[PDB]
């Protein structure tokens, strides 16, 4: 991603404010509530049959934590996003056959949970820095598309 | 059209936004200009600095168009007629820019109303903006 | 919005497919499975080798639903509302995959009717297929 | 793209049969009548008021040869699509303001024109190798985006 220095400070500054194990959970349940075709891929996770059931689901919460953790790792490797996400794009492509368009949709739902949780601190500038990162991670999880 | 649950969520959620409709459309256009710079080309006549007056004024016009459409959720094609031909035919707006503005309206609304943006409201407001975008992009298809 | 011009071209192009419809519908699925392997995830019960009878049989079913649509242009909602329920609601198929099949239907027709697939028939079929995909992707709930 | 030896041979072999100039005039006249908002960028070419005016327009045709001829340098240069295209990706991004999804729609319009012209040679297997290339090309023309 080409982040200036003012943008990288705005991203790492914003990220110290994130409760990783609250954000990731809320972002994977809304992905499942808001774009129902994604439910198909987590159906081994239980009752995803309505908003409160996705949102109250143990495995949705624990797996969202894992998802937002991968973001954190990737945040201290912005110059080498591809290589930090290479094994994970093999998981998503080869084994899971998740269409790349959904990497982008989960990227933007995490941008909505962050604005919901931080309010004024998730200003238009911070969002713009952060949209670049979400595009880079989306492209990095799609590099191994065999 | 929207299901009856969706219409009810859209109407209450946009109903309690109230007077802030203008301000949210303004901040939605700022977050799309900054976040997605290719969209700045449709607005060269404008001044696009934070707090610009043209951006504030045009932000009210966008929100008033979304209140007319929350008002006529079943007259949605008839309601937005002038606006579908002004966007597709006259301004030739690329389809994807409507998916980007819609994203910046859901981010603006989450930021200002954390309380109210529960997951079902979020789902009803996305289907509401995807069907508003289909009406505006209808001369293309 | 599928206007008269497009209605008249859909009918005529599909007229000229005629009885090769089900062959086309199968070539098109084969091209989809080959060009975008992620779609294959929905067919684990099918044999998806070169010209499997399962693929050719399903190929026939898609082409007959597209002919029902071609004889119901003013109201594909009604015409395809049980097929909406099956793909969005019941099999949850990703909206992205409908454009991938459309695109592959189009490469098939072009390849097979080259002196008949002209610019205007190309845009009429592409709006037709985009309108059929919209209808089958309506019921997510 | 990570393209296989079989597939390079398949793409190149068949590209030898396409008259790059007649297919580029064609791809571009069809993007502009199928996807009408892309006319916004080609306001100067004149009468684009119906598909007969577009097709047959000297300028759509002249320009089209040039995008297809850039497609050709990208072919066998596969290993390095990101530098072959870096000049044009910043040209698109910063000078013309073309949103990147239209790089995917012109790729697919070249693929149906190749299917229209080569017919049986453009079988499902050669198509599959080509969807990799056109994805490759768009991804490269999208790099300098953010
Ligand atoms: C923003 C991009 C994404 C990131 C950072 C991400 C990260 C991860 C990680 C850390 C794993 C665990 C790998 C393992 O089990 O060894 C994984 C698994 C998985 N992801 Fe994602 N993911 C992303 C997007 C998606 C999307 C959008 C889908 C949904 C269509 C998806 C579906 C899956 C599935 C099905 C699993 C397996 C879960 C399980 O263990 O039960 N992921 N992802
Ligand atoms: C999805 C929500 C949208 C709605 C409800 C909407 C609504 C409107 C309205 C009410 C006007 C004012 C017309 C008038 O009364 O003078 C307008 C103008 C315009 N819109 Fe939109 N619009 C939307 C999306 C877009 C998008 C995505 C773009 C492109 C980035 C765009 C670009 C414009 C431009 C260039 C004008 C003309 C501005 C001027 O000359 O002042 N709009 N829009
Ligand atoms: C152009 C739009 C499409 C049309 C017209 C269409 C039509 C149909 C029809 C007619 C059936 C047959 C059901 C019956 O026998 O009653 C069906 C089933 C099905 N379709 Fe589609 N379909 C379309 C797109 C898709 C896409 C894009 C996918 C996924 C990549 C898909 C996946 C399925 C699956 C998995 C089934 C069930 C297969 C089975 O019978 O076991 N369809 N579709
Ligand atoms: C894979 C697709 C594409 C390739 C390889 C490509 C290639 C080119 C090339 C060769 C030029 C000449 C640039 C120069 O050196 O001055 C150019 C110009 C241009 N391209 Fe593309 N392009 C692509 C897609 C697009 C799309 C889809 C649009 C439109 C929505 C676009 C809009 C333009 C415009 C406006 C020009 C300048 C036309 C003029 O001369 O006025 N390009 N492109």
């Amino acid at each position: 991603v080409h982040l200036s220095a003012e943008e990288k400070e705005a991203v790492l500054g914003l990220w110290g404010k994130v409760n990783v194990d609250e954000v990731g959970g809320e972002a994977l349940g809304r992905l499942l509530v808001v774009y129902p075709w994604t439910q198909r891929f987590f159906e081994s996770f239980g009752d995803l049959s309505n908003a409160d059931a996705v949102m109250g689901n143990p495995k949705v919460k624990a797996h969202g934590k894992k998802v937002l953790q991968s973001f954190s790792d990737g945040l201290k490797h912005l110059d080498n996003l591809k290589g930090t996400f290479a094994k994970l794009s093999e998981l998503h492509c080869d084994q899971l056959h998740v269409d790349p368009e959904n990497f982008r949709l989960l990227g933007n739902v995490i941008v909505v949970v962050l604005a919901r949780r931080l309010g004024h601190d998730f200003n238009p500038d911070v969002q713009a820095a952060f949209q670049k990162v979400v595009a880079g991670v989306a492209n990095a999880l799609a590099h191994k598309y065999h | 059209v929207l299901s009856a649950a969706d219409k009810a969520n859209v109407k209450a959620a946009w109903g309690k936004v109230g007077g802030q409709a203008g301000a949210h459309g303004a901040e939605a256009l700022e977050r799309m200009f900054l976040g997605f710079p290719t969209t700045k080309t449709y607005f060269p006549h404008f001044n696009l600095s934070h707090g610009s007056d043209q951006v504030k004024a045009h932000g009210q016009k966008v929100a008033d168009a979304l209140t007319k459409a929350v008002g006529h959720l079943d007259d949605l094609p008839g309601a937005l007629s002038a606006l579908s031909d002004l966007h597709a035919h006259k301004l030739r707006v690329d389809p994807v820019n409507f998916k980007l503005l819609s994203h910046c309206l859901l981010v603006t609304l989450a930021a200002h109303h954390p309380d109210d943006f529960n997951p079902s409201v979020h789902a009803s407001l996305d289907k509401f903006l995807a069907n508003v975008s289909t009406v505006l992009t209808s001369k293309y298809r």
